[PDB]
């Protein structure tokens, strides 16, 4: 569980490459299981 | 000429291995035959399907 801004969202996948990707949270190549998000404007800060 | 099939084995060994070692040359469908290319030019998702 984790908060970042709505465009960052693309690269919470398997094998990607990118900010997050690099310097916060990464998925395995081979990565079994599910990615939800939504926007929420009341923790908007 | 008198030892054509002794020459013919000679002849086509060595074209098999010829032809064992062109083919690595070839696409396949892949963007470039040379595996060095798709490394450097892909990221892990797209270069593991080239």
């Amino acid at each position: 569980s984790f908060v970042i801004r709505g465009d960052e969202v693309r690269q919470i996948a398997p094998g990607q490459t990118g900010k997050i990707a690099d310097y916060n949270y990464k998925l395995p190549d081979d990565f079994t299981g599910c990615v939800i998000a939504w926007n929420s404007n009341n923790l908007d800060n | 000429s008198a030892l054509g099939k002794l020459q013919n084995v000679v002849n086509q060994n060595a074209q098999a291995l010829n032809t064992l070692v062109k083919q690595l040359s070839s696409n396949f469908g892949a963007i470039s035959s040379v595996l060095n290319d798709i490394l450097s030019r892909l990221d892990k998702v797209e270069a593991e399907v080239q």
